[PDB]
């Protein structure tokens, strides 16, 4: 019909700094149909606690949704975002980097 | 220094389970200030901005009652849309409207919007007169045909350059600290030795509202295209955007690279350099 | 302020 490709950045709120608490955010962006799955992962976990954002759509009709959950950032934990799609053949990870 | 309201639906028909799902958001400039959720408990229009929880429970009523009622109008636009496209009633189906008002600094209207898209892709548009349709194709003719013959575009003009330009106005005053702030952008860069004979410059731009932010590169004064990856600007969460551009640079050639941030909140652009 | 009209396509 126009199916679109999400496209998903891992961030969070403030520059990282292990041991300070911060908010981790997924931002999946520029997809259509809107039923998307989106899990933020604590060590290849799956975190319960995540919060998300009301659909919304840029001026080109496809959605935009921030999940998000509350981190407290360190040098040996691993995070990430798992993002699902009818578009997606399998779901997509996407590494949490500190520097981007 | 010109001003926007927008509102965003967005129907998702279910087909064997529910009614059709129904979410819509109201933002002025790029902040949302109220939602709606036919799946949600309150069955209300509700707040999500300060300056807007400061109104009436006349407000909340009539704007529970309109997006309850656009909720009802774009079940049936749904099962309309069906039978214009010969389509089974099997399928899941988007129908998204945008309708909204510029004002500019003054506060004169300046351009209104009201438009649709079935499945992702354009149905039809207001034109910018206010005065006729853009039928994306054919079906979508139907509609413009019965839209123009029943004066429809008038009463949209109306809400247009009216009412919606008053709430704008209003929504301005009552939350003038919110949306009249222009946060300035927050600037640093990195530096990650990648292989050993190049590096990588990030320039990083955080903490700014309103969104538009601009991030160029430049190699000796010369813009760079090349060697560079530039994120879309993406929200931090608390209204604050965050956009960040990067270039691979040479390794010892990291001062002949400058970033060119441009942003409303600063007074002029920005120029960073490499510099431990 | 939503729209109020709501017609059908």
């Amino acid at each position: 019909m126009i199916q679109r490709t999400p496209k998903i950045q891992v961030y969070s709120r403030h520059p990282a700094e292990n041991g300070k608490s911060n908010f981790l955010n997924c931002y999946v962006s520029g997809f259509h149909p809107s039923d998307i799955e989106v899990d933020l992962l604590k060590n290849g976990e799956r975190i319960e606690k995540v919060e998300h954002s009301d659909l919304s759509f840029s001026k080109d009709w496809s959605f935009y949704l921030l999940y998000y959950t509350e981190f407290t950032p360190t040098e040996k934990d691993e995070y990430a975002c798992r993002v699902n799609h009818v578009t997606l053949s399998q779901p997509k990870i996407v590494k949490w980097d500190r520097d981007m | 220094g010109s001003h926007s309201m927008r509102y965003f639906s967005t129907s998702v028909s279910r087909p064997g389970r529910g009614e059709p799902r129904f979410i819509a958001v109201g933002y002025v400039d790029d902040t949302q200030f109220v939602r709606f959720d036919s799946d949600a408990a309150s069955q209300r229009m509700e707040p999500r901005a300060p300056w807007i929880e400061q109104e009436g429970p006349e407000y909340w009523d009539e704007e529970t009652g309109k997006v309850k009622a656009h909720s009802q109008t774009d079940r049936e636009n749904l099962r309309i849309a069906l039978r214009y496209y010969n389509q089974s009633e099997a399928g899941s189906h988007t129908l998204q409207m945008m309708f909204g008002c510029d004002v500019g600094s003054d506060g004169r209207f300046l351009r209104g919007y009201h438009q649709y898209a079935y499945d992702g892709k354009d149905y039809i548009a207001l034109k910018e007169d206010l005065r006729s349709w853009t039928a994306a194709d054919m079906a979508a003719q139907i509609t413009k045909r019965k839209w123009e013959a029943a004066h429809v575009a008038e009463q949209q003009r109306a809400y247009l350059e009216g009412t919606c330009v008053d709430g704008l106005r209003r929504y301005l005053e009552n939350g003038k600290e919110t949306l009249q702030r222009t946060d300035p952008p927050k600037t640093h860069m990195t530096h990650h030795p990648i292989s050993d004979h190049e590096a990588t410059l990030r320039c990083w731009a955080l903490g700014f509202y309103p969104a538009e932010i601009t991030l160029t590169w430049q190699r000796d004064g010369e813009d760079q295209t090349q060697d560079t990856e530039l994120v879309e600007t993406r929200p931090a969460g608390d209204g604050t955007f965050q956009k960040w551009a990067a270039v691979v640079v040479p390794s010892g050639e990291e001062q002949r690279y400058t970033c060119h941030v441009q942003h409303e909140g600063l007074p002029k652009p920005l120029t960073l350099r490499w510099e431990p | 302020l939503y729209l109020p009209v709501r017609v059908l396509i």
